[PDB]
């Protein structure tokens, strides 16, 4: 199965540089085009530019002319994607693509990496259960989650369970802060009845700061 | 009063010498005329040798194919007491996977596909179809945008011949020959996806 | 620059209707290098539509996409909550690759009213000096919520932050989260919180309390 995997999210100064890798598999690494693809926050996609690893040879898009370097390690089939000079527009979300001969389109894309271009401080997240009660019922269904608070840059990823458990999860969209800092609420609706039988703990995650928590919600 | 036979398949090249023949069996295998035209059944192609498009005996000579030529192309075989009129579309792309991937082969058609057999002596071959006028020289061959060097492989007419093939061997193929006619060279570089069966 | 003008930006449909969204290039577009990516929120873009008019593997037969030279259309002829996302086209056929701005297509779905639920703040986190009071409205239709504080009977304002979800790709609804936050001290300070919430879906507020402890 054709697999693109790259590097968890980064904070770096302004004037700085970065580098995104986009480890490959599934596939003859040299024998495609690897290309990068830019999401600002609240916009569209912005085409960077390709490398294609058998000859190395890369095409930039004349607005990412002097601001991106791409490479490859064919050892480890992997590319790189590299922004030089950093300023506030370079924080974006960024893609790897593969394109192979004769199918001039992107049918697989890696997760997306978020690159935020910031001077202030790298600080990981506080995880508060959020316990279900008797003010968290309705028709029999409890409500629990957990409170992710106080972190920079973004993202935290949450999921329950290791991942197991998925229905009826609501991961809240960030709110910002008047101190700067980020916080969000993860949430899930179980059935009430076995509160005292199931296990809930949330994973947080978040990669700018190696922050990795695990926090078991237990009703109150 | 001639009998339309459209063609399923479009033919792709790219943009570079190209040729096609009229040879529709048995229709033209009698005492025929063949006429081509190029989106038109009222002017024919050219036989004047210095078109960049022209007619040379029954096959149609783009020298080069460049972006526009795409389109519906007629064959007219007129015999004593027949005649038929074969449309076939010609697809032209402008540029080289190893160049870039942008506006190159459109779609993995079975003219640019291969396979070899694993732990067989195979090989590939290079399709390279243009009439007499048109002298071929040898065949360069590339895997992977780099040129092939190696003890397994062999360069034998159009053949790339290939021993003891391996699953390493899966990759992008090319295939290059320099083309002469009427004392002036082209470049011809046809790319192949090869894949492997055991 | 082949530049590709997509519209509408938003489309907001019921479920069962035709969607229709459109992309005008600047020049024209060979038909095998025009494709439409779907983009869910936090997600990767899709292939969804390639060479004009093929559907991706998974895409159901309800798309539909067509067009040539400078105009394409991608169409939904009967709408699933599913198909809530952002669209985008994009040509393959000259440097540099460019995409289109998106359209992003909104489900309507019938009036829901939200499920409310209090949190009071964790002992770990009343530990470090610091109270954070969660209100969550589950699963409502439409997105216009009304959320308040209150403490002891008096309205707050100054103090919550409110966050809500994208459309959900099964039920078409919204998930709103209110936190207040105040103080270790200001939380002692008072015994009875509430949030109360105002929706289309509700004929009265409903008042979601908890007292301090109790
Ligand atoms: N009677 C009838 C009949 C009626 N309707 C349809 S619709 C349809 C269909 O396939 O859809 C096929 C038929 C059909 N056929 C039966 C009899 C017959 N006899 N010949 C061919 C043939 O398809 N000819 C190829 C060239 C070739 O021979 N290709 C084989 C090798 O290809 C690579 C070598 N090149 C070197 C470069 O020039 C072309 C050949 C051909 C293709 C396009 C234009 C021309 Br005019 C010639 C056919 C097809
Ligand atoms: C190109 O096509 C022509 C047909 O248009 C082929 O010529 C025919 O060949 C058969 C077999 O020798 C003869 O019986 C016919 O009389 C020929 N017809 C004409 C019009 O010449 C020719 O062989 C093809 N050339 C190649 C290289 O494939
Ligand atoms: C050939 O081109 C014409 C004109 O665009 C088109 O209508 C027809 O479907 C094409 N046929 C094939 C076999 O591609």
């Amino acid at each position: 199965q054709v697999q693109l995997v790259q590097s968890g999210a980064e904070v770096k100064k302004p004037g700085a540089s970065v580098k995104v890798s986009c480890k490959a598999s599934g596939y003859s690494f040299t024998s495609s085009w690897i290309h990068w693809v830019k999401q600002a926050p609240g916009q569209g996609l912005e085409w960077m530019g390709e490398i294609n690893p058998g000859n190395v040879r890369t095409n930039y898009n004349e607005n990412f002319r002097n601001k991106v370097t791409m490479t490859v390690d064919t050892s480890i089939s992997t590319a790189y994607m590299e922004l030089s000079r950093l300023r506030s527009d370079d924080t974006a979300v960024y893609y790897c693509t593969v394109v192979f001969y004769g199918e001039p389109y992107f049918p697989y894309w890696g997760q997306g990496t978020l690159v935020t271009v910031s001077s202030a401080s790298t600080k990981g997240p506080s995880v508060f259960p959020l316990a279900p009660s008797s003010k968290s019922t309705s028709g029999g269904t409890a409500a629990l989650g957990c409170l992710v608070k106080d972190y920079f840059p973004e993202p935290v990823t949450v999921s329950w369970n290791s991942g197991a458990l998925t229905s009826g999860v609501h991961t809240f969209p960030a709110v910002l802060q008047s101190s700067g800092l980020y916080s969000l609420s993860s949430v899930v609706t179980v059935p009430s009845s076995s509160l005292g039988t199931q296990t809930y703990i949330c994973n947080v995650n978040h990669k700018p700061s190696n922050t990795k928590v695990d926090k078991r919600v237990e009703p109150k | 009063g001639c009998k339309d036979i459209f063609m399923k398949n479009e033919i792709l090249s790219a943009s570079q010498p190209f040729a096609f023949n009229c040879t529709f069996p048995p229709i033209t295998s009698g005492e025929v005329s063949v006429t081509w035209y190029k989106n038109s059944s009222k002017i024919p192609v050219s036989k004047i040798i210095q078109s960049r498009i022209h007619q040379d005996e029954t096959w149609i000579l783009f020298l080069p194919m460049e972006w526009g030529d795409s389109g519906v192309y007629q064959c007219v075989i007129k015999g004593r007491d027949s005649c038929h009129r074969i449309h076939v579309n010609l697809t032209v792309f402008e540029k080289h996977w190893c160049d870039t991937s942008i506006g190159g082969l459109p779609n993995l058609s079975d003219e640019y596909k291969q396979i070899l057999h694993l732990g067989k002596d195979d090989s590939l071959t290079c399709h390279l179809h243009f009439p007499k006028s048109c002298v071929l020289g040898p065949i360069k061959w590339y895997k992977d945008c780099n040129e092939i060097k190696g003890e397994r492989f062999t360069v034998l007419e159009t053949r790339l011949l290939v021993s003891n093939v391996s699953a390493e061997d899966r990759g992008n193929y090319a295939c290059q020959a320099i083309l002469t006619h009427s004392g002036k060279q082209y470049e011809v570089l046809n790319g192949i996806t090869v894949s492997i069966t055991e | 620059q082949i530049v590709l003008t997509q519209s509408p930006g938003t489309l907001s449909l019921s479920p069962g209707e035709r969607a229709t969204m459109t992309c005008t290039a600047s020049s024209s577009v060979s038909s095998s290098y025009f494709h439409w990516y779907q983009q869910k929120p936090g997600q990767a873009p899709r292939l969804w539509i390639y060479r004009t008019s093929r559907l991706a593997s998974g895409v159901p037969d309800r798309f539909s996409g067509s067009g040539s030279g400078t105009d394409f259309t991608l169409t939904i002829s009967r709408l699933e909550p599913e198909d809530a996302a952002t669209y985008y086209c994009h040509q393959f056929h000259r440097s540099p690759l460019t995409f289109g701005a998106g359209t992003k297509l909104e489900i309507k779905r019938t009036v829901a009213a939200p499920s409310v639920f209090i949190f009071p703040p964790s002992d770990e986190q009343l530990k470090s000096g610091t109270a954070s009071v969660v209100c969550l409205l589950n699963n409502f239709y439409p997105r216009e919520a009304k959320v308040q504080w209150k403490v002891d009977n008096a309205l707050q304002s100054g103090n919550s932050q409110e966050s809500v979800t994208e459309q959900d790709s099964k039920d078409s609804t919204y998930s709103l989260s209110s936190t207040l936050t105040l103080s270790k001290a200001d939380y002692e300070k008072h015994k009875v919180y509430a949030c109360e919430v105002t929706h289309q879906g509700l004929s009265s507020p409903v008042t979601k309390s908890f007292n301090r402890g109790e």
